[PDB]
């Protein structure tokens, strides 16, 4: 890293106000349909939000015993951004580690638990359920199949970015990044807190982005200071935060922390999805951090709206025969 | 005769464009679709005919797409 | 070494 994170976390110039702070029962479909959510959104409380969370002294050691000790995990190297693999009870151990004897500072951000046993235990706002791709357009009896709960692609069986837990040590990092296909994304503090620099998917702002992924300095460069306006902003304990499709965003951890979140697309802002989506394919952007299935899901979408309005199937006999099977349950 | 939001509307147009406009090996036809074609085809069509929704009436508080 | 899908990491 060739500049000082700490001034960054100090500084007054991150001044722009984007965030709408919302009570929970008005973030509904109607709100989606006015609006195409479009304006970050946090939650202070979770009232009418429709969330559970998991017990609140819930540790990284009983997600392990969820997800399975001897699970691979993906961990971040922070210094560098880069990417390393450990099991899950090796992470646990790391992160019950004293500060003072980890040597080195990794996050996890991207432990996908569907199909264990955590996956009960954590339920997403009820409007994402309503709009989100993969529950209402991904044919059901794939989905219903998924027995597979890690990441491998060749078990994958529907999108799996639903549910993910992020376990970030004091200090952790993560550079500006755009989530993978333009997903919106929510996030849930469980436990501590966090910091996100925030800059709005503007043309101008799109642009500096790319030219910042293809320049090869980006841990040269902080992103927040080439831009016009940007947005610092604490969540706190038992906040939800919701980021819209495009926003170029980081992420400081202040304190020992444990949150649940996950991404998906919607049908009200298609546009700048699929302009994320064309940036990762300019990039070069490695297919395991990309959305899985992004175009067999937009062609699921397609079927679904001719089907819901005019009665004409496009699926094949044998998936219209799987989809009347699930709607005899 | 349903009414569809701007957003949407705009959204299903991109979509459109954009899948019609891949390659063969970029376009990935999932193994669940018959005739994307024939599916591209009905979309134009339902574009077409829901470009005159009310934005008033298509705020209905309920998604078009829900399973049965 | 199996491949894998929907990794959360800046690019
Ligand atoms: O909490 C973090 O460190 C990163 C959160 C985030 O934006 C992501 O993982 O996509
Ligand atoms: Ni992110």
């Amino acid at each position: 890293r060739t500049f000082d994170l700490e001034e960054k976390l100090q500084t007054n110039k991150y001044n722009a106000n984007f965030v709408t702070f919302m009570e929970g029962k008005d973030f509904n479909v109607e709100y989606i349909q006015r609006g195409g959510l479009r304006d970050p959104l946090i939650f202070k409380n979770s009232d009418g939000l429709g969330i559970k969370m998991p017990d609140p002294d819930f540790t990284v050691n009983d997600v392990k015993m969820c997800v399975g000790s001897r699970r691979m995990v993906d961990v971040m190297d922070v210094n560098t951004q880069k990417g390393i693999e450990m099991t899950m009870a090796q992470w646990t151990r790391y992160y019950e580690t004293p500060e003072e004897e980890r040597e080195k500072l990794y996050n996890v951000i991207s432990l996908e638990f569907s199909h264990t046993r955590l996956e009960n235990m954590v339920q997403r706002p009820s409007t994402v359920d309503f709009i989100d791709w993969v529950d209402n357009m991904w044919p059901r009896h794939l989905k219903e199949s998924q027995t597979e709960s890690t990441n491998a692609i060749l078990e994958m069986q529907y999108p799996k970015v639903q549910k993910y837990c992020l376990m970030s040590v004091r200090g952790c990092y993560t550079d500006f990044h755009v989530d993978f296909g333009g997903t919106s994304v929510w996030y849930h503090i469980h436990q501590g807190g966090k910091v996100f620099w925030l800059i709005p998917p503007t043309a101008h702002n799109l642009e500096l982005y790319e030219n910042w992924l293809l320049s090869g300095k980006q841990g040269d460069i902080f992103l927040g200071d080439r831009v016009s306006d940007c947005q610092r902003i604490e969540l706190k304990q038992g906040y939800t935060f919701v980021i819209p499709s495009g926003w170029i965003h980081a992420v400081y951890t202040p304190t020992d922390t444990l949150v649940f979140g996950g991404n998906f697309l919607h049908s009200f802002n298609i546009p700048m999805q699929l302009k994320i989506y064309s940036i990762e394919d300019r990039t070069r952007v490695p297919n395991k951090f990309r959305y899985p299935f992004y175009y067999e899901m937009c062609w699921y979408v397609l079927e679904r709206y001719v089907y819901c309005i005019t009665n004409r199937s496009h699926l094949t006999k044998d998936f219209q025969k799987e989809s009347l099977s699930m709607d005899m349950e | 005769q349903v009414h569809l939001t701007h957003f949407e509307l705009e959204g299903l147009r991109c979509l459109v464009d954009k899948l019609e406009s891949l390659p063969l090996h970029k376009k990935c036809v999932p193994t669940g679709i018959e005739d994307e074609d024939a599916l591209i085809a009905d979309v134009k069509i339902l574009l077409e005919e829901l470009a005159s929704s009310d934005p008033k009436l298509a705020l209905t508080g309920v998604p078009i797409v829900q399973w049965p | 070494a199996p491949a894998t899908g929907g990794v959360k990491k800046p690019h």
